């Protein structure tokens, strides 16, 4: 009832972005929404007073038929005050990633029970916009907590922890954890009533006040790592000694040890590329030397809470993509290889729209934050199809490489 | 007296720290302070105005304006200052409707809607900021100081409230009457529907009788506006649109700035005049800031501006959307990065047309541009009637499947069918994927002298073919990119090429098909030539075989 000030960094005002084309079907769905958020109060029609503006959409999410809400907010979350609550800023649960099995929940309808202060609403201003903009745009702004909005899962954090202590103490082997509008439950128990400690913990959650149906489970214990793995060959032309050569002179940039003197001296000379050379005892041995030091980990490789995580991807095509996580250049902290056949068998957005999901839960899981994403694509045609195939209540940032990676091979 | 419904104020501020303005009132002539008072008399009379004390510190200047010799004057309330210090506010009036995006209504009412304008209040604490001052006749006595009780005319949030206002009051009529269309433009009210002339002015006596609940009263009008309207730039008529006439200058000299206006004409014309062109007569203007320049044409403008005038010749019209019907749009290659398109429901009736250019770059590709073009009439189409057309485009779709299975990128073509209207887009050269058995292998090779720009370039092959070629004006770059261009000189129908060139690659990998670069255009012109074509690449200075630097960093 009571409500937490807010305010926005010293220097900054409020967003001021502008809303983007929405096809018929989506500013219907919106409309529907809207009104009925508005009839309840959670929502306010606004005047032209306000000049913020913050853009918005709608998507369906896991397996629903239902649309949802989604609110823009990465401009306003940049643009809040760094929340830091009673909480000391809760130290990532590094034990979420480790834990055999996690689903995820959106709880973010809980939000909408917790008032916003009224300085700030003027803030989560947006605007449903008309086709054709033939009708002025419906404009509202937040009475309530907004679902993804930053401040919301650190204003409501207090009475989130209070609804779950049963659970919490009934259960202390489970990790829970926060993201958003997401809640993120880990145990080791199997299906069977680690669903059910979900449906335990929906029906708790459906008690202590708080569509919570739906459910998403990740297996972070096997999970999708990535060592680097040299061919194994009877006989190598010299077009595949060029290619080792290539890729051991790219890992020496990750591994000190590696070495091609031996194997580049079998290439003295100009031959045929398809023509096959015998392996010198002298390169055969430093293959070797080089697939063992390949096998320890990467040297110096830690964790900083006060860097930003890069996510880059590459496409390999036939359905399958590379992608690696890391704050410092060849100091990855997580590689993976994505391919699936789920819905983009012939559409390379939404693969790589989906792909830049599966790596963004990945890393809220293993770090509690998202990152900055370097796409392989055209800004023009990510900007105008992602929207089409989001599922997700938060959104990443990310970037656009227009020259081709050399490095693509040297990864699948 | 009947009660009337009071039309909300807007609560405004003014930006946070700034205050008031506090500008001095410039001297009069003793006729336009009679003129001032008489007016600003009538208009405190009316409720627009009030006279204030000496308390109110603010001010702004006004001015006396004939209406051109007439029998009137004009007061002229500078609030340039006032709206630098106002807050800013939603113009909600941003991005207007694109006639092709409107449906067809053969009842069109116009309502005069001068005297709404006032009846709208101005926020209370905000008045004050408003205040202006008549000077005294000889300043032997305290100007009459007043201040507005209503939107000022020129004021910064005037046009926002008012429209906001408006459609508020309106909201409740649109909202039950489903079947009618309603737009603000200017002091006036377009209403129109569908419906038999009959129940179209039932309709419209209703709207009056809603707007006199807050004691809007409309002249009883059939306005001096009947089809075909003027309207941001266009002529919209009962059942089709189009721009307003386009006259197209004829000069023997033409300047920058008669150029550049050339060019604004033909891109408003482009939305409805198929075919338009405009990169040849925008090529000349890249470095004027100057506008009086007499610049040339060259004879390839003269040719453009030729086919331009053609396609003026006969008026072109754009039908109305029917949201029953299709949505199509079909595009066209025009050459020198230039393409066209028109969006349709039924052929040969167009909803409007449209073009697109290449982006500026060194490198690209035609379905690189195919691809923008398609990206970007999507998003108009989702703007215009919130969907996206079903494309016919000029590449087969064997084309392009083979282009976005193989490309480096991910890309995406929503809905579309191949149409056989030449010149098609198509995939000029395709790389191997593995070496060749059977192809000469050559090793190539180039460097520069930093200093004296001067450098080589050539090849060693496993047949014992060589060359090495000194050039002069030279970079690390050029000379790379000469290696490989001899290379493929040099070479038979199939080829395998070995560079340690980061750089050559970069380019190749991103498949152009034309450059700026008259030597990456000769390598394209190679690659186009030849059968098989495996490009290879090694790391330099690894003792790699045939990476022959040796010979080229002499
Ligand atoms: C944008 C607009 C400008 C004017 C006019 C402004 C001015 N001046 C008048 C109206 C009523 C509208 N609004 C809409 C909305 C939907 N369909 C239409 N179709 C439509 C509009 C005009 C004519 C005509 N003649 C025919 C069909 N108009």
């Amino acid at each position: 009832i009571e409500t937490v000030p807010v305010k926005l960094k010293p220097g900054m005002d409020g967003p001021k972005v502008k809303q983007w084309p929405l096809t018929e079907e989506k500013i219907k769905a919106l409309v529907e929404i809207c009104t009925e958020m508005e009839k309840e109060g959670k929502i306010s029609k606004i005047g032209p007073e306000n000049p913020y503006n913050t853009p918005v959409f709608a998507i369906k999410k896991k397996d629903s038929t239902k649309w949802r809400k989604l609110v823009d907010f990465r401009e306003l979350n940049k643009r809040t005050q760094d929340f830091w609550e009673v909480q000391l800023g809760i130290p990532h649960p590094a034990g979420l990633k480790k834990k055999k099995s996690v689903t995820v929940l959106d709880v973010g309808d809980a939000y909408f029970s917790v008032p916003l202060d009224e300085d700030f609403r003027k803030y989560t201003a947006f605007t449903i916009p008309s086709i054709n903009n033939e009708t002025p745009g419906i404009r509202y702004q937040y009475n309530v907590l907004p679902q993804g909005w930053k401040g919301s899962p650190a204003i409501f954090q207090s009475s989130m922890t209070k609804i779950l202590e049963p659970f919490k103490k009934q259960n202390p082997d489970i990790v829970i954890y926060q993201y958003m509008d997401d809640l993120y439950v880990g145990s080791d128990l199997e299906i069977g009533q680690h669903r059910t400690k979900i449906e335990e913990l929906r029906q708790h959650l459906l008690r202590w006040g708080l569509f919570l149906w739906m459910g998403y489970e990740l297996h972070p214990d096997k999970w999708t790592v990535q060592p680097i793995v040299l061919p194994e060959k009877d006989s190598w032309t010299v077009n595949d000694i060029q290619k080792l050569v290539g890729k051991l002179n790219w890992a020496s940039q990750i591994y000190p040890g590696i070495k091609v003197r031996q194997l580049s001296k079998l290439l003295r000379g100009t031959k045929a590329l398809t023509e096959v050379i015998p392996l010198t005892e002298e390169a055969e041995l430093e293959l070797a030397e080089n697939r063992e030091i390949l096998k320890e980990p990467v040297h110096g490789v830690y964790y900083d809470p006060s860097k930003d995580l890069i996510a880059e991807i590459q496409k390999q095509g036939q359905g399958q993509w590379t992608y690696q996580i890391y704050q410092e250049p060849f100091k990855n902290l997580k590689t993976g290889k994505y391919a699936r056949m789920r819905g983009a068998h012939t559409n390379d957005v939404k693969q790589l729209t989906e792909a830049v999901q599966k790596i963004t839960t990945e890393s809220i899981v293993i770090w509690g934050k998202t990152p900055k994403f370097k796409l392989p694509i055209q800004k023009e045609t990510w900007e105008t199809w992602w929207t089409e195939y989001w599922q997700a209540t938060w959104i990443p940032e990310w970037e656009f490489v227009n020259t081709p990676p050399l490095v693509k091979l040297w990864y699948q | 007296m009947v009660p009337i419904s009071p039309i909300e104020t807007v609560p405004v501020k003014l930006k946070p720290g700034m205050d008031g303005p506090k500008v001095k009132q410039w001297p009069l002539t003793e006729e336009k302070i009679k003129a001032l008072v008489e007016i600003c008399t009538e208009m405190e009379k009316e409720g627009k105005i009030s006279k204030i004390g000496p308390e109110n510190p603010y001010n702004t200047p006004v001015f006396a304006i004939k209406k051109k010799d007439s029998t009137k004057w004009r007061k002229l309330v500078d609030f340039r200052e006032l709206n630098k210090r106002t807050q800013d506010f939603w113009e909600v009036q941003l991005g207007i409707p694109h006639p092709a995006g409107l449906k067809k209504n053969k009842s069109v009412t116009v309502l005069d809607v001068g005297d709404a304008y006032f009846s709208v209040p101005l926020d209370e604490d905000f008045r004050k900021y408003t205040a202006f001052t008549i000077p005294s006749i000889n300043n032997e006595t305290p100007g009459i100081r007043y201040q507005y009780n209503v939107l000022p005319q020129g004021w910064k949030g005037s046009p926002a409230i008012f429209q906001s206002s408006m459609t508020k009051i309106l909201e409740p009529f649109a909202a039950q009457n489903p079947d009618i269309v309603i737009c603000q433009y200017m002091d006036d009210l377009y209403v129109g529907s569908d419906l038999e002339i009959g129940q179209h002015r039932t309709k419209i006596e209703e709207l009056r009788q809603h707007l006199l609940r807050w004691g809007l009263t409309t002249p009883d009008k059939k306005h001096q506006k009947e089809p075909p309207f003027l309207w941001m730039g266009y002529e919209l008529h009962p059942d089709k649109w189009t721009v307003q006439p386009i006259v197209l200058p004829e000069k023997d000299s033409w300047t920058v700035n008669d150029i550049q206006k050339l060019v604004g004409k033909l891109n408003w014309a482009s939305q409805i005049y198929p075919g338009i062109k405009v990169r040849q007569l925008s090529k000349l203007l890249r470095g004027t800031k100057a506008l009086t320049e007499v610049i040339p044409l060259t004879e390839e403008a003269e040719l453009e501006l030729a086919e331009n005038r053609e396609i003026l010749k006969e008026p072109v019209h754009g039908v109305y959307y029917d949201p029953s019907k299709d949505l199509i749009a079909e595009i066209q290659k025009q050459g020198q990065g230039q393409w066209t398109y028109q969006i349709y429901q039924e052929p040969f009736k167009n909803l409007k047309t449209g073009k697109y250019a290449r982006m500026r770059g060194a490198h690209t590709n035609d379905v690189k541009q195919l691809t923008e073009a398609v990206q970007k009439i999507t998003t108009e189409s989702i703007v215009i009637w919130g969907k996206t057309p079903k494309f016919k485009l000029p590449i087969q779709k064997e084309t392009w499947e083979t282009w976005w299975t193989e490309y480096w990128q991910a890309t995406w073509i929503p809905e579309w069918e191949f149409v056989n209207t030449p010149p098609l887009v198509k995939l000029w050269y395709q790389l191997e994927k593995e070496p060749i058995v059977g192809a000469e292998t050559f090793y190539v090779d180039g460097a520069a002298n930093r200093e004296t720009k001067l450098g080589k370039a050539g090849y060693v092959t496993n047949k014992g073919r060589q060359k090495v070629v000194p050039l002069t004006n030279t970079t690390n770059q050029k000379t790379e990119l000469q290696a490989i261009y001899l290379a493929l000189q040099d070479s038979g129908l199939e080829v395998n090429i070995v560079t340690d060139s980061q750089y050559a690659l970069g380019i190749i990998q991103a498949q152009p098909d034309k450059s700026e670069s008259e030597l990456v255009n000769q390598i394209i012109e190679q690659l186009i030539k030849k059968e098989k074509v495996y490009l290879a690449w090694v790391p330099a200075h690894k003792g790699i075989g045939g990476n022959e630097q040796v010979d080229k960093l002499v």
